[PDB]
């Protein structure tokens, strides 16, 4: 539900003009079945952290079986997360900042944070997809319920990144890569979007090793 | 082809060929002895919404559902969270094989709404039988009754014993996922708050986000309440609240008092596996009574309870010549985030499902009510088995149609 990106280069703050949002003036999205959030928990000379938000609907979600009402789309990294990045990064990705050209060319010191992303393969999978790309990758994981820890673990994982990259490529990674772990992605949107997002593939994803991984789960 | 069965209730009732066909594979693949499917339960209609601020179900609606169609006393029963158990005890072997035509040597048997056997195990399942045997031999029951046979209505508990799936891939899941990114939300908001498309406030933002997690917790709360875990027979609870037939009657023409007070009775004394139901009688045309009523609803809720369920003071009922619904349900504010969605009740989503229609599910009842009650009468007057089976057949593909599951 929530992605963070956490710069620490002094000035920080050039992460603002980087990513084409105002530190000072957090912002609303609207997004088909609710609204994404941006706003910055930290913005200092040493260091800076964008947030965004998923504020999703559940009930114009259904609108769009028990469980089409009550069920775990509000709260996790799916491709609603991937088409909130392309709604508030949109510039970022392209790799346009006119106030900032050089920053926007080169590899920054960065670092992401990806929470409850829903993976039906493991640990492995998320492995075999970032670090590739060249990112040092921390995974965690979670029980259901640490009150009945009978019932087992989830198959949510929050996801660390941290790398030497330029801006466009981070965002672009990420905004290819979550869809492929979301197993109900056709589901909640189907076609129209989801060929949308696999365009934007069109170099990397021709040269990353598990081409044909990513372009099964599509 | 079209299927039309004949009720002493209604004597009209279609069942079509997809609803037919979808029975037919449950019945075939999972189902107990026909021999012993002498009855299947019915699904049941919710009230009107409420107009009481913040609230969807309310006991009020329910007791107008009754007074303005004539019915002036109601029993509010508990409203147990578990699964449907139709419980059925010989006194012996010999009086199954006779009375049921089963063969394989059992003397009893529990099952679900969809007519399976409710244990895996049958051991477990003989063993739950046996208890509810000495109860009623202790209790002088088949004396009393003149038969060596009952058909009871029950809710096992807990509901995790036959939920347990469903706990792990859908309810906890939301609970994890959701109390996870929901606090983590809070936290950002608040550091942004301290160090402060269109223009968002952020204090407004952690207000909100901070509803949103008071609200995950409140539903995780809610799930948890009815799980624990069963290591034997005694971690259960079975809770029976219809005597539906003994040799020579269907106890259809007696009162829920009667019910409550002949299960009581007769089923629950010295023995803590098997439980009374906490009830209530209300005069639905009286004020004072009807505040008893709230306030009772009010405590059972806030206690952990799902809600209740009302029923006509009479088992069957007629506004002239209009069946009525033999059983209203009216569940808790908490207890309803595991049906309508742990952020129901915040504003902008509790008046958008105010508008719900009841209609068809009302309709539903009805003729699942008729065609048990109708089999019930055809078993206990002896009729071939094909003629009692079409009728839990019949309750069976009724329950394919769609509808709205929240009700
Ligand atoms: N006292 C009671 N009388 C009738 N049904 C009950 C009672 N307590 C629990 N139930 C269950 O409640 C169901 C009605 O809908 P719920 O929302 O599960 C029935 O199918 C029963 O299994
Ligand atoms: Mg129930």
């Amino acid at each position: 539900m929530i992605l963070t990106i956490t710069y620490t280069q002094p000035p920080a703050t050039d992460l603002g003009y980087l990513l084409h949002k105002n530190p000072s003036r957090p912002q609303t999205f609207e997004l088909n079945h609710g609204k994404a959030h941006i706003f910055y928990p930290e913005a200092t000379s040493e260091r800076c952290t964008v947030a965004l938000l998923l504020d999703i609907d559940p009930i114009d979600l259904a609108r769009g079986g028990l469980f089409d009402y009550v069920n775990d789309r509000p709260y996790v990294s799916s491709s609603f997360m991937s088409v909130a990045i392309s709604r508030v990064f949109g510039t970022a990705m392209s790799g346009k900042c006119k106030e900032k050209p050089e920053l926007a060319a080169i590899k920054l010191p960065l670092k992401a944070k990806i929470m409850m992303l829903p993976c039906k393969g493991g640990e492995e999978i998320i492995y075999r997809l970032f670090e590739p790309l060249g990112y040092k990758v921390d995974v965690e994981g979670y029980m259901l319920d640490e009150k009945f820890p009978e019932w087992g673990k989830s198959r949510y994982y929050t996801v660390s990144l941290e790398g030497e990259v330029r801006v466009r490529d981070l965002l672009n990674h990420i905004y290819v890569l979550i869809p492929v772990l979301d197993s109900e992605k056709h589901y909640w949107v189907g076609e129209d979007e989801i060929d949308k997002l696999f365009q934007h593939g069109e170099g990397w994803l021709v040269d990353h090793p598990e081409k044909e991984l990513i372009t099964g789960r599509y | 082809g079209k299927k039309i069965i004949t009720t002493r209730l209604m004597s009209s009732i279609t069942i079509h060929e997809e609803n037919s066909i979808a029975a037919l594979e449950v019945m075939s693949r999972f189902a107990a002895d026909p021999h012993w499917l002498i009855y299947l339960p019915p699904t049941m209609s919710p009230c009107e919404t409420s107009k009481k601020e913040g609230m969807l179900e309310h006991p009020i609606e329910a007791f107008e559902y009754f007074r303005t169609r004539g019915v002036g006393k109601v029993v509010c029963e508990q409203k147990h969270m578990g699964s449907r158990a139709v419980v059925i005890v010989c006194k012996d072997s010999q009086v199954a094989e006779k009375r049921f035509g089963v063969l394989d040597g059992t003397a009893g048997i529990c099952y679900t709404r969809t007519g399976r056997h409710f244990f895996d195990d049958m051991q477990l399942e003989a063993e739950l039988i046996d208890r509810v045997r000495k109860v009623l031999d202790k209790s002088g029951f088949w004396g009393d009754f003149n038969t060596d046979w009952v058909c009871l209505d029950c809710e096992l508990m807990p509901w995790s014993a036959k939920a347990q799936k469903l706990l792990e891939e859908q309810y906890s899941a939301v609970g994890i996922s959701g109390r996870v990114v929901l606090d983590e939300a809070v936290k950002l908001l608040k550091q942004a708050s301290l160090n402060k498309g269109k223009n968002a406030d952020i204090n407004e933002l952690l207000q909100r986000f901070t509803e949103r997690s008071e609200m995950m917790q409140k539903y995780v709360e809610a799930y948890r309440k009815y799980c624990w875990p069963v290591n034997s027979i005694d971690d259960l609870k079975l809770a029976p609240f219809h005597i539906l037939a003994t040799e020579g009657k269907v106890h259809s023409d007696k009162n829920h008092i009667w019910h409550m007070d002949t299960i009581a009775k007769y089923c629950t004394q010295d023995d803590s596996l098997i439980m009374a139901t906490n009830h209530i009688l209300v005069d639905v045309t009286d004020a004072e009574s009807v505040d008893k009523g709230i306030k009772w609803w009010e405590d059972l809720t806030a206690s952990g309870g799902e809600g209740m369920v009302v029923k006509p003071y009479d088992f069957i009922v007629k506004n002239g010549r209009e069946l009525l619904q033999p059983a209203v349900k009216c569940r808790g504010r908490e207890y309803l985030r595991i049906i309508y969605g742990p952020e129901y009740t915040m504003d902008e989503n509790i008046e958008r499902l105010r508008n719900r229609a009841v209609g068809k599910k009302r309709s539903l009842a009805l003729r699942e009510f008729s065609l048990g009650m109708e089999a019930l009468e055809r078993f206990v007057r002896n009729e071939p088995l094909y003629r009692v089976h079409e009728c839990v057949f019949g309750v069976l593909a009724l329950e394919s149609e769609p509808v709205d599951p929240r009700l």
